């Protein structure tokens, strides 16, 4: 059940390609668990993209 | 609010919740005044990252416990206006040897009022008293300061020594616990001095009281903010040693300035919201 | 000039040792520079190194 809600974010919201599976990106698992709690602003497809984008910069910075 | 911790045992986490209900009751209200609570941190027993982070939940929550109970002198603060109005009423009838020098002090005594702002609550009391203490010495013709830069200290005028120890001891108990104070200490005699000094000593007691409640607040509140700033920068030095998503994530949490409580009050509600994601960064068990 | 020893306004006195202690309204900054050339001219350094 709860796993099906993650597919709604990967598909209907983020429009991520299936090649970019949630299992394929290990650090993504920490983020989608928080986004599922926020039912609000599902209509805004773009805001989740910019947020998922910037968090990767937190993951990858030698400096 | 709902503080959360790492390596603490559940028997200790419940004890920290007990600290909230007992905070109004316990003598000496300070985290430094209860060293055993500091020994609940588990220092040396756990990793240094846990030793610093464990205090951060307390100092943010201890500052939250201070704001919620709130200083509340307003029930007494209105009485301060009445006694100041009483000195204003009896201060005109009393003869003086130089009324022009004294009447100007009475005008500043009338202007004093408290604004909604809390930072001004201490300074307003000081000028209201300095205008009176200079006036009270004139009633007994006591010598008063003349050199510039030598403002008179606020103090009681002409009182029995047995009265002094009973009333000064209350002032030490105001710093001990500002949360619960009452003006029960009143015993001025009609025979002593004059009706002005009886109106003044009742005013000076409340006048010191508004400051002793306020100065006990800001001097501690400035300290708790200073403590969080030290623990954070020490935490960054250790988190920097390892690079990870959750590890770099904690460094972003500390970027917000601890200065001003609202900047830190948002930090506590935020950190509780995201406890699940960065928890892996801190070693445990 | 007077100072502020405690409960007092006692007078104070202190020599002005160097010529530069004089007030700018009595010792203008253009004056010291043009005066400085008088000694370099006495040192025969009209064209300074």
């Amino acid at each position: 059940k709860r796993d099906e809600k993650h597919r709604h974010v990967v598909n209907v919201v983020l429009e991520l390609p299936t090649e970019i599976s949630e299992a394929t990106h290990p650090v993504l698992a920490t983020m989608l668990s928080k986004y599922t709690r926020m039912s609000s602003l599902f209509n805004d497809k773009c805001a989740f993209k910019l947020d998922l984008l910037r968090m990767v910069a937190v993951s990858r910075t030698r400096r | 609010m709902s503080l959360q911790f790492i390596g603490l045992q559940r028997r200790d986490v419940v004890a920290l919740v007990n600290f909230l209900r007992h905070l109004t009751q316990k003598p000496d209200v300070d985290l430094e005044a209860h060293p055993k609570i500091l020994k609940k941190c588990g220092e040396k027993r756990l990793h240094r990252r846990t030793v610093l982070f464990n205090e951060l939940m307390l100092w943010l929550g201890y500052y939250r416990e201070l704001r919620f109970h709130n200083p509340d002198l307003s029930s007494v603060l209105e009485e301060f206006e009445v006694r100041c109005v009483a000195v204003a009423r009896r201060g005109y009838t009393y003869p003086f040897g130089d009324r022009g020098k004294a009447r100007d002090h009475l005008a500043v005594l009338d202007r004093t009022e408290f604004d909604t702002d809390v930072r001004h609550d201490a300074e307003i009391v000081e000028r209201a008293l300095v205008s009176a203490v200079i006036l009270a010495k004139m009633s007994v013709r006591e010598t008063l300061v003349t050199a510039i830069g030598q403002t008179e200290p606020i103090a009681f005028v002409h009182l029995k020594d047995t009265e002094v120890q009973r009333i000064e001891e209350n002032l030490e108990g105001v710093r001990r616990n500002m949360f619960c104070v009452k003006p029960l200490d009143l015993n001025l005699d009609r025979h002593a001095n004059t009706a002005l000094v009886n109106a003044v000593n009742k005013l000076v007691y409340t006048g010191r009281l508004i400051m002793n409640v306020r100065r006990s607040w800001e001097e501690l509140e400035r300290k708790c903010l200073a403590r969080i700033q030290e623990r954070c920068k020490l935490l960054v030095k250790e988190l920097r040693m390892c690079l990870s998503f959750d590890s770099n994530y904690c460094r972003n949490i500390l970027k917000h300035a601890v200065e001003n409580g609202d900047s830190a009050d948002t930090l506590l509600e935020l950190l509780i919201e995201d406890f699940d994601i960065y928890v892996d960064s801190f070693p445990q068990s | 000039t007077h100072c502020q020893e405690n409960s007092e306004t006692v007078a104070l006195c202190t020599p002005r040792i160097v010529i530069g202690n004089l007030p700018d309204g009595l010792a203008p900054g253009p004056f010291h520079e043009l005066r400085t050339w008088e000694i370099m001219e006495h040192m025969r350094l009209r064209p300074p190194p």
